[PDB]
């Protein structure tokens, strides 16, 4: 469904649309009044369409057949349609401006105008600020639309989110397909999983989210940090973080590569460990330096403490925890004795690593504020034994 | 092993250094109990030995220095630093003796400054308190979070002070020789820990005058000689060491400022004595001399009719020398002030060689030389050095900004002031840490002690300078915001947060204005506090606005709109807390609508008269959001007020519609009473917004329009019906047991009083027939009932008391007015 | 109570001492004038021992003033939600602002001399990065009014006075290479925050002063608070003076950049924002007129608020004039297609009626003169 | 239970009485041998009054048996010591305590 919405949705990716003229050649030409075209949603790959049954929606390309998905921009609502314009080779006349021209969207076949539904009463009581978008014969005067440019960063990020979501969902679907079906002394009996593509995507995204080097100058480093925080927020709002969590959850049920092979085969069992480490590293990259993304774990912190003991990605899980605790005080106020004891057992079982001490130090103080409960629990459980 | 093998065993070095970091973290920010516990694992002997151990790695050396500071010194230094900004000067012989310039042969104005940090200081700083470390002591029977807060562990401060001086001198001398084997492997690791310890001890006040002199000689002997060795400033030191040096210099500059403040206070003592005597003699001589002239006698007497502050201003207005003649004071008294002013300007350096000969020149030249020599890479160091440069160049402005924190007190208030200061230090410490039960108890107890203190009431300007109310508000809000949506914890602390702040506005108008300035913050924090019962930030706001026409007229329509939006949300949605408690689900929250309404009442009604500026705004906002009026008074599909009251009474009779009907608190909400009280508050607020008559006689269109709107909203027949509604009366029955109404769940005379006020202010009683109608329907029956209840058994009943209040407050005055 | 007012000799010494402290502060310490700004700036501009180094020249080490400007630019460029208040920054900005101007017919040569001295004192700053720091802090304020932005604007005005083309060029080059929208976003938000006359506030103030309760401390009748009416008049004038000085000298590059920023993803028309503020201002002035129309004589506070509004309007008019002078044809067309015509119609109505009304009483002559100058 | 063994003898006649301040140097170890307290590290003798209940039951009774100048080892069960709750951070729950005590003087 399509809505007129204001707020952070503006800065979000879901508000991003791509204009696709019906011609392949010279599709980058200047847009022209009455020029038929399709409107694509970047993060979903779906196309604005008019459907007899559900009216204005976004449909898949397979169902986009140029009668539902063909739209034009008109400067005025009058039904002139005096002459269909001839196709032009070259960029052509520069008619429509960014942020100045006022455009009315019209479905070519029906001639309907893009407009809002005039929210029914009690919507104000709900405090719902979003207005469903409809196609209507007359519409409203204010139906005109400014077109605003997006950053190359945002466009790239939206496309990458779309592809990453598709890939990881296919991976998850395969894992669910052979979740509870052992292969025995046979094949896993299912479509080949995209291990290589998943690995390369994970590596590319880690490099994409890599933090700037300290050697950099202050101004450029701050600009890179802005870019990184924005990209993290966009990925989070489009749900990549939850997708990574789901992938990790499904890969965790298998303790080891052999246990994975029993269901998937040795060929994927080899890459099991690499994939889990890459997923944890990507999670750390997404949440590092982002207070909101780190705060999301307040509801589910046990998701990390329960996994701390696992041997395959111990360092990655620990880094995830470190980032979360440095950024978010909410997690610190929800900490518990069970969590502290698990972290101390990590010292006991895995060895004397100063990173655990850094985590425990972060548990005590955040942003100049101390947590007495955490302080006292750490003291009581760690110090007196003296081992 | 020997701990010194960690010079080559590096993994162990890192692990142990981070262990020291953890030790500091667990005791960070006031956990004196954890400090005591640590004193067991890392003992005083270990720490002191580590201080002197030259062969340790720098990380371990610094970690042990900082661990000592954290365990023993951090809380005390922070508490003292909090006070250092303030200058509470007792009027004492010691203060009198204080002079900007020590005595000697040179004239004070032209004289060389005395040594910073050396001399007499009378400003009040509360003492440090320490508890010995002992682990064989009897375990208190008292429970956790109720036992008193523990003090920081004790360590021998004079011995530590001497050792710090000695190590600093040794470091200076060896850095003079440029050894290839510095302690810790670096000049940084050699110097920084000692300097941090020394700065902590200075701020704490451990160092004496001679020790300060030795430190000054280490810094720069040539400048601070009192009447070869190389100084740290000449030792060509790295940036972190420079940062510590800057902190030390900041301490000394602060001491110079404090000396200026104290000298000004002493001069004020001495000079006020003379001015008071002169005023007495002059009044006296005027009385002997009133005979000759009347008018010019009047003119001088204008001085004694002036308030004291204006008398001061008049006496001191002789600077320009053009107002000298009009200034009454004689030339000698004037010259005393002029001389002191010149001395002050000289001491601050306004009055105008290669060798500095003063702290200001030393600091300025050092900072400029550092910046010239190298491009500093440390923003913190840059900030500090340029702050010092600013202070040296503008000393008068520093004093000008510091004085607002200066207050002179009699020596007789010293002990109470010190107790109050300790309580305020506790409260200030509570800002940094998260709230808990123990912290809540400490907060409540400190507030109670402060409120018992007489100084709190006598010296409200002192408290406003101290920022007591602001710190209390910061604590309250830090509690409010955290997990606000889920639930509000530590409600007793917020209830205290009024009792303190919310008597505070009553103590003085200036306090009330100070809180009015923070009003919006209180209002935006009010939303959660509503569910909590007792004294609330909305009550703090009401105290800020109450009975002050200036503040009410300065009140903002933005704040009013915020209140009205909250009330609309209340009128549209029920209370989730009540729903969770299992109450019947209605569509709106009478309980919060009532609070917002009485806040608006206090805003619009002052000293018996309406404020039209706020009243009209309230009316307009309320009509624009009419859901605030209630599900009744809605218009379309809306039952009337009278029907609402009747249905509320039926609800009160019927459980499972008045409450959960499956209270320990006994404050259990009764929906019928809540609805009746909401509507009564609404009617009262509308009546209070109603115009005063004199405007109506003047024929002011705005007043007439407002009154017509109010009448349209509330018809008269409904008011009369509510006034006529019967009120249950205590009866004696069934063995002589009293059957008696419950106020919290029943219709009460205050509901009627609101309607009476509305009727009087809006509709008015101008016709005998209507007057008699009201008497025969509603008023007279209630008077008969009250008089019937005027019996020994029934006289003290809450219903009888409520009836008497209702009558005297609303009815009887109305009958008196309508008597003709 | 006036008779009962206790004489000074009857008070306890400590209360009297605090009163003395406040009075002495106000009369002596505050009134005292000491100038250290120029001396500070010179001492920080001078660089030492580079003559003996003889390679540090080729190295180009920043001098202390350059380092301070770099520090504050660092603080500005740091990524965070809000611009924290910095008394050090504001104090040093005030010092630099004083350093520039450092100040009945005068000679042409003297007048050129003053220009040259001012240009030198401006160079001391913009060679070291003051213009870029100004822009960075304006972007950092994120459209929130405050003392930080006030000091930054005053510094910008100080360095830009006389239409300093060098500072102009530097500002523009910085803006165009960085291609950041936050600067103009903050400018727009500050314009929106800028206040106009409020008759409700005026009436409330009048009623407050009429009530005139004595303050509980001593006796203070008609105790004055911050002027509820146009409290931010100085800020509005400084903002528009800064925008005017950008275009001073008929700098077509600014005159067009203010209208449109080609490189940036989005652009803001400061010309139209100025027109909108002017329209709001003339609406306020016409309403305040209608308030005073019936009354024969305007009172003192009304005169004052009229003077404030007319000063703001004069500065706005000069800014709009400077936007187009040279001429800048695009800005001319934008204004011609703007609502400046409606603003002018309203101003003409007010001008005529106030002219007639104020001619009647001589007590209103100064306000009439100000009105005529504004026309 | 308090269990006292003489490391070094005292005078053998002068024994603490109620209301009499005892001055001691002590070193505290857990039964495993870990040290948690020592007055000598602080370099300050520890003074306590008998019958007052400043110190734990074990110290009361054990020092009651000692003599001036006597050095002794005191073994105290948890029930005479801090017991189940323990001393947080310092002493674990259910910890037997070993102390080396020198009774310097009575005052």
């Amino acid at each position: 469904l399509v809505y007129y919405e204001g707020g952070a949705v503006c800065t979000h990716a879901r508000s991003l649309w791509r204009l696709e003229p019906l011609r392949i050649s010279w599709s980058g030409s200047h847009l022209r009044w009455g020029q038929p075209l399709r409107i694509r949603h970047v993060t979903t790959g779906r196309y604005l369409a008019l459907t007899e049954d559900q009216g204005l929606v976004v449909v898949d390309a397979c169902k986009a057949h140029t009668k539902a998905t063909s739209f034009c921009f008109r400067v005025s609502k009058e039904k002139l349609d005096t002459a269909p314009k001839r196709d032009v080779e070259g960029m052509g006349p520069p008619e429509i401006k960014y942020g100045e021209s006022l455009c009315f969207v019209q479905h070519v076949a029906s001639g309907l105008w893009l407009t809002y539904a005039a929210p029914d009463p009690k919507a104000l009581r709900l405090g719902v600020l979003k207005k469903k978008a409809i196609l209507h014969q007359e519409g409203h005067m204010d139906d005109a639309l400014f077109l605003t440019r997006c950053q190359q960063e945002e466009s790239q990020a939206a496309r990458m989110i779309h592809s990453t979501a598709g890939l990881y969902n296919q991976f998850i679907k395969g894992l669910d397909s052979f979740s509870g079906k052992p292969r025995g002394s046979g094949p896993p009996a299912g479509p080949a999983l995209p291990i290589e593509a998943v690995i390369l995507s994970l590596q590319d995204l880690i490099g994409y989210f890599e933090p700037p080097s300290e050697e950099l100058q202050h101004e450029e480093k701050q600009s890179k940090l802005r870019s990184l925080r924005n990209r993290q927020s966009l990925f989070q709002e489009e749900g990549m973080l939850s997708l990574v969590l789901n992938c990790i959850d499904r890969l965790n049920v298998y303790t080891t590569a052999a246990h994975f092979a029993e269901y998937a085969g040795e060929e994927a069992a080899e890459s099991w460990k690499e994939i889990v480490n890459l997923l944890y590293e990507l999670l750390a990259s997404l949440i590092r330096g982002n207070r909101a993304n780190c705060a999301l774990f307040s509801t589910n912190l046990d998701w990390v403490v329960s996994k701390l003991d696992r041997l395959e990605a111990s360092s990655g899980i620990l880094e995830v925890l470190y980032c979360v605790l440095i950024e978010s005080p909410e997690v610190l106020n929800i900490i518990q004795e069970n969590h502290i004891k698990s972290i101390i057992s990590l010292l006991d079982k895995h060895g004397r690593n100063h990173k655990v001490l850094d985590v425990l130090c972060s548990l005590c103080v955040c942003n100049g504020v101390a947590v007495r409960s955490n302080q006292d629990l750490i003291t009581e459980n760690l110090l007196p034994g003296r081992e | 092993m020997d701990i010194l093998e960690l010079s080559e065993r590096l993994d162990l070095q890192r692990f142990h250094s981070h262990t020291l970091r953890l030790y500091r973290a667990v005791c960070a920010l006031g956990n004196n109990r954890v400090a005591h516990a640590l004193c067991s694992h890392v003992d005083q002997a270990q720490l002191l030995h580590a201080l002197e151990d030259a062969h340790l790695p720098g990380p371990l050396r610094a970690g042990y220095y900082d661990l000592l500071i954290s365990i023993h010194l951090e809380s005390a230094c922070r508490s003292r630093r909090s006070m250092l900004s303030e200058y509470i000067v007792p009027l004492t012989p010691e203060t009198r003796a204080i002079t900007l310039f020590p005595p000697g042969r040179k004239g004070g104005n032209a004289r060389r400054h005395g040594l910073p940090g050396v001399g007499v200081t009378t400003s009040l700083r509360p003492p440090h308190h320490f508890s010995p470390p002992c682990f064989v002591a009897a375990l208190p029977a008292a429970g956790v979070a109720e036992a008193p807060a523990r003090l920081s562990p004790a360590i021998p401060l004079e011995a530590l002070r001497d050792k710090a001086l000695r190590m600093l001198g040794e470091a200076v001398r060896d850095g003079g020789q440029h050894a290839r084997d510095p302690v810790g492997g670096s000049v940084e690791f050699q110097f920084v820990p000692v300097l941090k310890l020394v700065s902590t001890l200075l701020v704490m006040g451990i160092f004496g005058d001679e020790d300060v002199k030795q430190i000054l000689k280490m810094i720069e002997p040539e400048v601070f000689t009192e009447e070869l060795e190389e100084g740290l400033l000449q030792m060509k030191l790295p940036e972190s060491v420079k940062l510590q040096m800057c902190n030390l210099l900041e301490y000394f500059c602060d001491q110079e400022l404090q000396h200026r403040v104290e000298s000004l206070a002493a001069f004020a003592e001495r000079y006020v004595d003379k001015l008071q005597a002169n005023q007495r003699s002059r009044y006296a001589l005027l009385m002997r001399a009133f005979t000759m002239s009347a008018a010019e006698t009047a003119r001088r007497t204008r001085e004694f009719r002036s308030p004291p502050q204006e008398q001061i201003n008049m006496l001191l207005h002789f600077k320009d020398e053009a107002d000298e003649e009009d200034c009454p004071l004689p030339e000698d008294i004037r010259q005393d002030l002029q001389d002191f002013h010149q001395d002050l300007l000289a001491h601050c350096g306004i009055q105008l060689e290669k060798k500095p000969q003063s702290l200001q020149e030393l600091v300025s030249h050092m900072v400029v030389r550092w910046a010239q020599e190298d491009y500093v890479q440390s923003p913190e160091l840059v900030r500090a050095m340029f702050s010092l440069l600013h202070r040296q160049y503008d000393g008068l402005g520093e004093l000008l900004r510091a004085l607002p924190r200066a207050y002179t007190i009699s020596p007789s208030s010293v002990e109470d002031t010190m107790s109050l200061l300790e309580c305020l230090g506790q409260i200030r410490s509570l800002l940094i840490v998260q709230m808990g039960p123990q912290e809540e108890n400490l907060m409540i107890q400190s507030i109670g002690n402060i409120m018992n203190n007489k100084v709190f009431y006598q010296h409200p300007n002192l408290m406003r300078a101290l920022g007591m109310h602001e710190t209390v508000m910061e604590v309250m809000v830090n509690v409010l915001g955290g997990g606000e949506t889920k639930e509000i914890r530590f409600p007793k602390m917020v209830t205290s947060c009024c009792r303190f702040l919310c008597y505070f506005c009553r103590i003085s108008r200036q306090n009330q204005r100070s809180m009015f300035d923070h009003l919006s913050y209180l209002l935006e924090n009010s939303g959660i506090g509503l569910g909590m019962q007792g004294s609330t930030p909305l009550d703090v706001a009401a105290a800020s606005v109450i009975d002050n026409n200036e503040l009410a007229l300065a009140l903002q329509e933005q704040d009013l709109e915020k209140v009205v939006s909250y009330l609309a949300g209340c009128g549209l949605q029920s209370c989730p807390m009540l729903l969770a408690k299992g109450y019947p689900d209605i569509g709106w929250n009478p309980c919060g609508g009532e609070r917002y309404l009485d806040f608006l009442r206090f805003a619009v009604f002052v000293n018996g008269e309406s404020v039209e500026e706020n009243a009209n705004v309230v009316v307009r906002l309320l009509i624009r959001k009419p859901e605030c009026f209630g599900p009744a008074l809605r218009g379309e599909g809306g039952s009337g007020l009278l029907a609402a009251i009747e249905e509320a009474i039926r609800i009160s009779e019927d459980p499972a519609r008045d409450g959960p009907g499956v209270p320990p608190e006994e404050n259990r909400v009764h929906l019928g009473h809540a609805i009746m009280s909401f509507y009564a508050a609404l009617i009262d607020l509308l009546g209070r917004c109603a115009p005063e008559m004199h405007l109506i006689q003047a024929g002011k269109g705005e007043a007439l329009r407002i009154r017509a709107i109010l009448r349209s909203l509330v018809p008269l027949d409904d008011l009369v019906g509510i006034i006529s509604l019967p009120l249950q009366i205590p009866t004696l029955g069934k063995d002589g047991a009293l059957v008696q109404p419950k106020m919290s769940a029943s219709f009460v005379p205050d509901h009627k009083a609101s309607m009476v006020l509305f009727l009087d202010r809006v509709y008015g009683i101008e016709n005998q027939d209507f007057l008699l109608h009201v008497l025969d329907v509603g008023f007279l029956p209630d008077m008969r009932a009250a008089a019937s209840l005027d019996t020994a058994t029934f006289s003290t009943t809450e219903m009888a008391l409520a009836l008497n209040r209702y009558l005297c407050l609303a009815v009887l005055p109305l009958i008196t007015k309508c008597a003709p | 109570a006036c008779f009962r007012m206790t004489p000074l000799y009857n008070l306890p010494t400590h209360r009297a001492c605090n009163m003395f402290l406040e009075s002495y502060k106000a009369a002596w310490i505050l009134t005292e004038d000491h100038s250290f700004e120029d001396r500070m700036i010179d001492d920080l501009s001078k660089a030492g021992e580079q003559e003996e180094e003889e390679e540090e020249v080729e190295e180009k080490k920043p001098d202390p003033l350059h380092q301070l400007v770099l520090h504050f630019s660092r603080t500005a460029l740091t990524e965070k939600s809000k611009l924290d208040e910095d008394y050090l920054y504001m104090a040093y900005a005030d010092i630099m602002a004083k350093s520039c101007h450092l100040e009945v017919e005068v000679s042409f040569e003297e007048k050129e001399m003053e220009k040259q001295r001012l240009l030198y004192q401006q160079s001391r700053l913009h060679t070291r990065g003051a213009a870029e720091m100004v822009l960075q802090m304006i972007s950092a304020c994120k459209g929130e009014t405050g003392a930080m932005v006030s000091s930054t604007l005053k510094l910008g005005i100080s360095i830009l006075n006389g239409g300093n083309a060098e500072v102009q060029q530097k500002m523009l080059d910085y803006l165009k290479d960085k291609k950041e929208v936050g600067f103009f976003q903050s400018i727009q938000a500050l314009m929106q925050t800028c206040s106009v006359l409020d008759l409700n506030a005026f009436e409330r103030q009048n009623k407050a002063e009429g009530l005139g309760m004595v303050n509980e401390d001593g006796t203070v009748i008609n105790r004055q608070n911050g002027e509820k009416v146009m409290a931010d008049d100085e800020f509005t004038q400084d903002l528009f003076r800064f925008l005017q000085l950008l275009c001073e000298g008929h700098n077509n590059d600014f005159q067009n950049y203010l209208r449109t920023q080609t490189g940036n993803t989005t652009t803001i028309n400061i010309i139209i924002c100025t027109v909108d503020y002017l329209l709001r201002l003339q609406e306020s002035i016409s309403d305040f007129y209608w308030y005073y129309s019936g009354k024969d004589v305007i009172e003192e506070q009304g005169k004052r608020n009229f003077s404030k509004a007319m000063s703001v309007a004069k500065q706005v008019f000069n800014s709009l004039t400077e936007y187009i002078q040279g001429p800048c044809t695009g800005n001319q067309q934008s204004l011609a297609h703007s609502r400046l015509w409606d603003a002018v119609v309203g101003f003409l109505h007010v001008f005529a009626h106030m002219m007639m009304k104020l001619a009647q009483d001589s007590s209103q002559i100064e306000l009439l003169k100000e009105l005529l100058d504004l026309q | 239970g308090v269990q006292v063994e003489t490391i070094s003898p005292g005078d053998g006649r002068t024994f603490p009485k109620r209301g009499q301040t005892c001055v001691v140097h002590y070193t505290g170890m857990l039964e495993d041998g870990k040290k948690f307290d020592s007055s000598r590290d602080r370099n300050k003798p520890f003074k306590f009054m008998l019958g007052k209940q400043e110190v734990i039951r074990g110290w009361e009774e054990g020092v009651a048996q000692m003599s001036v100048g006597q050095r002794a080892k005191l073994t105290i069960s948890p029930d005479y010591a801090y017991g189940a709750t323990g001393h947080p951070g310092i002493i674990p729950p259910h910890a037997t305590l070993v102390f080396d005590v020198e009774l310097l003087k009575l005052e």
